[PDB]
Protein backbone atom coordinates (compact mmCIF):
# COMPACT_ATOMS: atom_id res chain seq x y z
CA UNK A 1 0.00 0.00 0.00
CA UNK A 2 3.07 1.82 0.59
CA UNK A 3 2.66 3.51 -3.57
CA UNK A 4 2.08 6.73 -1.75
CA UNK A 5 4.69 7.41 0.70
CA UNK A 6 7.59 7.03 -1.70
CA UNK A 7 5.53 8.94 -3.74
CA UNK A 8 5.41 11.60 -0.95
CA UNK A 9 8.88 10.99 -0.59
CA UNK A 10 9.57 11.15 -4.17
CA UNK A 11 7.88 14.66 -4.75
CA UNK A 12 9.11 16.44 -1.73
CA UNK A 13 12.62 15.23 -3.51
CA UNK A 14 12.34 16.48 -6.99
CA UNK A 15 11.01 19.19 -5.92
CA UNK A 16 14.55 20.17 -4.32
CA UNK A 17 16.16 18.86 -7.30
CA UNK A 18 14.16 21.13 -9.56
CA UNK A 19 14.67 24.06 -7.95
CA UNK A 20 18.38 22.95 -7.86
CA UNK A 21 18.76 22.24 -10.90
CA UNK A 22 17.32 25.48 -12.35
CA UNK A 23 19.77 27.27 -10.01
CA UNK A 24 23.15 25.00 -10.65
CA UNK A 25 22.49 25.44 -14.53
CA UNK A 26 21.46 29.40 -14.05
CA UNK A 27 18.24 29.28 -16.01
CA UNK A 28 16.76 31.69 -13.66
CA UNK A 29 19.23 34.96 -12.11
CA UNK A 30 20.81 34.06 -8.77
CA UNK A 31 18.77 36.46 -7.11
CA UNK A 32 15.55 34.84 -6.97
CA UNK A 33 16.69 32.07 -5.35
CA UNK A 34 16.84 31.35 -1.53
CA UNK A 35 19.58 29.67 0.54
CA UNK A 36 17.95 26.75 2.16
CA UNK A 37 18.84 22.96 3.39
CA UNK A 38 17.15 19.96 2.73
CA UNK A 39 18.47 16.39 3.79
CA UNK A 40 20.77 18.43 5.33
CA UNK A 41 22.43 20.16 2.18
CA UNK A 42 22.97 23.48 1.27
CA UNK A 43 20.16 23.91 -1.81
CA UNK A 44 18.58 26.72 -2.99
CA UNK A 45 15.02 27.37 -3.96
CA UNK A 46 13.22 30.16 -5.88
CA UNK A 47 10.82 31.93 -3.93
CA UNK A 48 9.50 33.32 -7.15
CA UNK A 49 5.82 32.59 -6.40
CA UNK A 50 5.17 31.79 -10.18
CA UNK A 51 7.64 29.75 -10.62
CA UNK A 52 7.24 27.76 -7.25
CA UNK A 53 3.43 27.48 -8.16
CA UNK A 54 4.08 25.55 -11.63
CA UNK A 55 6.87 23.42 -10.29
CA UNK A 56 4.64 22.68 -8.01
CA UNK A 57 1.65 21.83 -10.27
CA UNK A 58 3.58 19.83 -12.35
CA UNK A 59 4.52 17.21 -9.10
CA UNK A 60 1.17 17.52 -7.21
CA UNK A 61 -0.38 16.33 -11.38
CA UNK A 62 2.67 13.29 -11.41
CA UNK A 63 2.06 12.27 -7.97
CA UNK A 64 -0.76 9.82 -8.44
CA UNK A 65 1.32 8.14 -11.43
CA UNK A 66 3.97 7.17 -9.30
CA UNK A 67 1.76 6.20 -6.83
CA UNK A 68 0.48 3.61 -9.12
CA UNK A 69 3.71 2.84 -10.39
CA UNK A 70 3.64 4.37 -14.14
CA UNK A 71 6.18 6.50 -14.42
CA UNK A 72 9.00 5.33 -16.01
CA UNK A 73 11.20 8.32 -15.88
CA UNK A 74 11.04 11.92 -15.11
CA UNK A 75 12.90 14.20 -17.08
CA UNK A 76 14.32 18.01 -16.42
CA UNK A 77 14.48 19.76 -19.99
CA UNK A 78 16.67 22.73 -20.93
CA UNK A 79 15.93 23.85 -24.39
CA UNK A 80 17.90 26.93 -25.81
CA UNK A 81 16.44 29.94 -27.70
CA UNK A 82 15.21 28.08 -30.29
CA UNK A 83 13.33 25.65 -28.53
CA UNK A 84 15.88 23.06 -29.48
CA UNK A 85 16.74 20.60 -25.97
CA UNK A 86 20.25 21.06 -24.88
CA UNK A 87 20.23 19.06 -21.97
CA UNK A 88 18.06 16.39 -19.77
CA UNK A 89 18.45 15.30 -16.28
CA UNK A 90 16.95 11.94 -16.44
CA UNK A 91 15.57 10.75 -13.49
CA UNK A 92 15.06 6.93 -13.99
CA UNK A 93 12.70 5.15 -11.62
CA UNK A 94 11.81 1.83 -10.12
CA UNK A 95 9.61 0.70 -7.27
CA UNK A 96 10.50 -2.75 -6.54
CA UNK A 97 7.20 -4.30 -4.76
CA UNK A 98 7.64 -5.84 3.73
CA UNK A 99 9.28 -3.32 6.20
CA UNK A 100 10.88 -3.27 9.41
CA UNK A 101 11.32 0.44 11.02
CA UNK A 102 13.61 3.54 9.72
CA UNK A 103 13.20 3.01 6.08
CA UNK A 104 12.43 6.20 5.04
CA UNK A 105 15.38 7.80 6.12
CA UNK A 106 18.01 5.53 5.05
CA UNK A 107 16.15 6.62 1.89
CA UNK A 108 16.39 10.26 2.39
CA UNK A 109 19.85 9.67 3.33
CA UNK A 110 20.78 8.17 -0.34
CA UNK A 111 18.48 11.35 -1.91
CA UNK A 112 20.91 13.56 0.17
CA UNK A 113 23.49 12.48 -2.23
CA UNK A 114 22.05 13.45 -5.46
CA UNK A 115 21.20 17.08 -4.60
CA UNK A 116 24.76 16.99 -3.93
CA UNK A 117 25.90 15.63 -7.72
CA UNK A 118 23.65 18.21 -8.82
CA UNK A 119 25.23 21.15 -6.53
CA UNK A 120 28.49 20.44 -8.08
CA UNK A 121 27.68 19.09 -11.23
CA UNK A 122 28.81 21.84 -13.53
CA UNK A 123 32.51 20.47 -12.93
CA UNK A 124 31.44 17.67 -15.55
CA UNK A 125 28.86 19.37 -18.06
CA UNK A 126 29.53 21.94 -20.62
CA UNK A 127 27.57 25.15 -19.88
CA UNK A 128 24.78 26.32 -22.48
CA UNK A 129 23.95 28.81 -24.44
CA UNK A 130 22.32 32.17 -22.39
CA UNK A 131 18.53 32.87 -23.16
CA UNK A 132 17.76 29.08 -21.78
CA UNK A 133 14.08 27.78 -21.67
CA UNK A 134 13.07 24.77 -19.32
CA UNK A 135 10.54 22.12 -19.65
CA UNK A 136 9.31 18.99 -17.64
CA UNK A 137 8.88 15.42 -19.40
CA UNK A 138 6.77 12.33 -17.57
CA UNK A 139 7.77 9.22 -19.65
CA UNK A 140 5.22 6.09 -18.51
CA UNK A 141 6.15 2.80 -18.38
CA UNK A 142 2.59 2.30 -20.80
CA UNK A 143 0.90 3.97 -23.36
CA UNK A 144 -2.46 4.21 -21.83
CA UNK A 145 -5.24 6.61 -21.72
CA UNK A 146 -5.67 5.80 -17.71
CA UNK A 147 -2.34 7.82 -17.60
CA UNK A 148 -3.70 10.57 -19.36
CA UNK A 149 -6.71 10.52 -17.03
CA UNK A 150 -5.05 10.47 -13.36
CA UNK A 151 -2.36 13.20 -14.55
CA UNK A 152 -5.32 16.03 -15.54
CA UNK A 153 -5.51 16.84 -11.95
CA UNK A 154 -5.44 20.79 -12.11
CA UNK A 155 -8.36 22.18 -14.73
CA UNK A 156 -5.56 25.56 -15.34
CA UNK A 157 -2.97 23.00 -15.65
CA UNK A 158 -3.43 20.65 -18.69
CA UNK A 159 -1.13 18.12 -19.83
CA UNK A 160 -0.66 17.13 -23.76
CA UNK A 161 1.18 14.68 -25.40
CA UNK A 162 5.25 15.36 -26.43
CA UNK A 163 6.25 16.27 -29.82
CA UNK A 164 9.42 15.01 -31.61
CA UNK A 165 10.72 18.32 -31.24
CA UNK A 166 10.24 18.19 -27.69
CA UNK A 167 12.48 15.02 -27.03
CA UNK A 168 14.91 14.54 -29.72
CA UNK A 169 17.86 15.57 -29.05
CA UNK A 170 21.06 14.55 -31.57
CA UNK A 171 23.62 13.30 -30.45
CA UNK A 172 23.69 12.85 -26.61
CA UNK A 173 26.76 12.21 -24.63
CA UNK A 174 26.13 10.43 -21.31
CA UNK A 175 27.03 11.93 -17.62
CA UNK A 176 25.55 9.52 -14.82
CA UNK A 177 25.19 11.69 -11.35
CA UNK A 178 23.68 8.95 -8.95
CA UNK A 179 22.31 5.59 -8.62
CA UNK A 180 20.85 4.59 -5.52
CA UNK A 181 18.66 0.83 -4.31
CA UNK A 182 16.18 -0.17 -1.47
CA UNK A 183 13.33 -1.97 -0.52
CA UNK A 184 10.68 0.95 -1.86
CA UNK A 185 12.73 2.65 -4.21
CA UNK A 186 15.60 2.67 -7.14
CA UNK A 187 16.45 5.41 -9.04
CA UNK A 188 19.30 6.51 -10.99
CA UNK A 189 20.05 10.23 -12.26
CA UNK A 190 22.03 10.75 -15.44
CA UNK A 191 22.01 14.16 -17.70
CA UNK A 192 21.62 13.67 -21.26
CA UNK A 193 23.86 16.30 -22.66
CA UNK A 194 23.72 17.52 -26.72
CA UNK A 195 26.78 17.12 -28.23
CA UNK A 196 27.66 20.47 -30.05
CA UNK B 1 24.69 -10.91 -9.40
CA UNK B 2 27.19 -8.55 -10.45
CA UNK B 3 31.01 -8.94 -9.45
CA UNK B 4 34.29 -8.86 -11.56
CA UNK B 5 35.48 -11.15 -9.01
CA UNK B 6 33.25 -9.50 -6.49
CA UNK B 7 30.50 -6.47 -6.30
CA UNK B 8 31.02 -3.42 -3.95
CA UNK B 9 32.53 -0.63 -6.09
CA UNK B 10 35.66 -0.28 -3.88
CA UNK B 11 36.25 -3.99 -3.52
CA UNK B 12 36.46 -3.95 -7.39
CA UNK B 13 38.67 -0.70 -7.10
CA UNK B 14 41.14 -3.00 -5.32
CA UNK B 15 41.04 -6.06 -7.29
CA UNK B 16 41.77 -3.52 -10.75
CA UNK B 17 44.38 -1.86 -8.54
CA UNK B 18 45.87 -5.32 -7.95
CA UNK B 19 45.50 -6.39 -11.17
CA UNK B 20 46.66 -3.67 -13.76
CA UNK B 21 49.94 -2.34 -11.40
CA UNK B 22 51.42 -5.64 -10.39
CA UNK B 23 50.48 -7.88 -13.79
CA UNK B 24 51.84 -5.47 -16.82
CA UNK B 25 50.32 -8.33 -19.01
CA UNK B 26 47.90 -9.27 -21.66
CA UNK B 27 45.39 -11.71 -20.32
CA UNK B 28 43.20 -11.76 -23.06
CA UNK B 29 40.42 -14.20 -20.98
CA UNK B 30 40.97 -11.13 -18.50
CA UNK B 31 40.11 -8.11 -20.04
CA UNK B 32 37.03 -9.99 -21.97
CA UNK B 33 35.74 -10.54 -18.32
CA UNK B 34 35.90 -7.03 -17.56
CA UNK B 35 34.24 -5.95 -20.67
CA UNK B 36 31.05 -8.60 -19.51
CA UNK B 37 31.16 -7.13 -16.39
CA UNK B 38 30.47 -3.39 -17.85
CA UNK B 39 28.41 -4.28 -20.26
CA UNK B 40 25.92 -5.95 -17.27
CA UNK B 41 26.42 -2.80 -15.44
CA UNK B 42 24.27 -1.36 -18.35
CA UNK B 43 21.71 -4.67 -18.50
CA UNK B 44 21.32 -3.71 -14.40
CA UNK B 45 21.07 -0.31 -14.81
CA UNK B 46 23.91 0.75 -13.14
CA UNK B 47 25.82 4.08 -14.88
CA UNK B 48 26.91 5.87 -11.69
CA UNK B 49 29.08 2.60 -11.07
CA UNK B 50 29.74 1.88 -14.51
CA UNK B 51 31.23 5.35 -14.70
CA UNK B 52 33.75 5.35 -11.74
CA UNK B 53 35.37 1.81 -13.04
CA UNK B 54 35.59 3.35 -16.61
CA UNK B 55 37.28 6.65 -14.96
CA UNK B 56 39.61 4.38 -13.12
CA UNK B 57 40.43 1.96 -15.21
CA UNK B 58 41.67 5.11 -17.56
CA UNK B 59 43.94 6.60 -14.68
CA UNK B 60 45.40 3.26 -13.79
CA UNK B 61 45.58 2.04 -17.38
CA UNK B 62 46.48 5.21 -19.35
CA UNK B 63 49.57 6.15 -17.17
CA UNK B 64 51.27 3.73 -18.53
CA UNK B 65 53.14 0.10 -17.91
CA UNK B 66 54.20 0.06 -21.14
CA UNK B 67 51.35 -0.12 -23.69
CA UNK B 68 49.03 -3.24 -23.46
CA UNK B 69 47.09 -1.28 -20.86
CA UNK B 70 46.60 1.41 -23.31
CA UNK B 71 44.95 -0.84 -26.02
CA UNK B 72 42.96 -2.74 -23.44
CA UNK B 73 41.35 0.64 -22.36
CA UNK B 74 40.16 1.59 -25.50
CA UNK B 75 39.04 -2.03 -26.78
CA UNK B 76 36.85 -1.70 -23.37
CA UNK B 77 35.70 1.41 -23.77
CA UNK B 78 34.92 0.42 -28.01
CA UNK B 79 32.27 -2.31 -26.32
CA UNK B 80 31.15 -0.61 -23.49
CA UNK B 81 29.98 2.47 -26.15
CA UNK B 82 28.88 0.57 -28.36
CA UNK B 83 26.32 -1.50 -25.96
CA UNK B 84 25.55 2.06 -24.52
CA UNK B 85 24.81 3.22 -27.88
CA UNK B 86 21.76 0.84 -28.29
CA UNK B 87 20.38 0.45 -24.75
CA UNK B 88 20.18 4.24 -23.70
CA UNK B 89 21.19 5.92 -27.20
CA UNK B 90 24.12 7.82 -25.93
CA UNK B 91 27.99 7.52 -25.37
CA UNK B 92 29.39 8.20 -22.03
CA UNK B 93 31.85 11.00 -21.42
CA UNK B 94 35.67 12.17 -21.28
CA UNK C 1 7.97 7.70 -32.02
CA UNK C 2 5.32 6.85 -30.17
CA UNK C 3 2.88 8.62 -27.12
CA UNK C 4 3.78 7.43 -23.56
CA UNK C 5 5.78 10.41 -22.95
CA UNK C 6 3.57 13.63 -21.33
CA UNK C 7 4.18 16.82 -21.08
CA UNK C 8 2.33 20.24 -19.26
CA UNK C 9 1.10 22.95 -21.91
CA UNK C 10 1.61 25.70 -19.89
CA UNK C 11 5.06 27.29 -19.78
CA UNK C 12 6.98 27.88 -16.54
CA UNK C 13 7.70 31.81 -16.37
CA UNK C 14 9.81 33.32 -18.34
CA UNK C 15 13.80 34.83 -17.21
CA UNK C 16 12.01 38.53 -17.83
CA UNK C 17 8.82 38.07 -16.16
CA UNK C 18 11.05 37.26 -13.24
CA UNK C 19 13.13 39.81 -13.53
CA UNK C 20 9.85 41.57 -12.86
CA UNK C 21 11.25 41.71 -10.03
Amino acid sequence: NFGQVVADVLCEFLEVAVHLILYVREVYPVGIFQKRKKYNVPVQMSCHPELNQYIQDTLHCVKPLLEKNDVEKVVVVILDKEHRPVEKFVFEITQPPISSDSLLSHVEQLLAAFILKISVCDAVLDHNPPGCTFTVLVHTREAATRNMEKIQVIKDFPWILADEQDVHMHDPRLIPLKTMTSDILKMQLYVEERAH
Amino acid sequence: PNLAGAVEFNDVKTLLREWITTISDPMEEDILQVVKYCTDLIEEKDLEKLDLVIKYMKRLMQQSVESVWNMAFDFILDNVQVVLQQTYGSTLKV
Amino acid sequence: RTANILKPLMSPPSREEIMAT
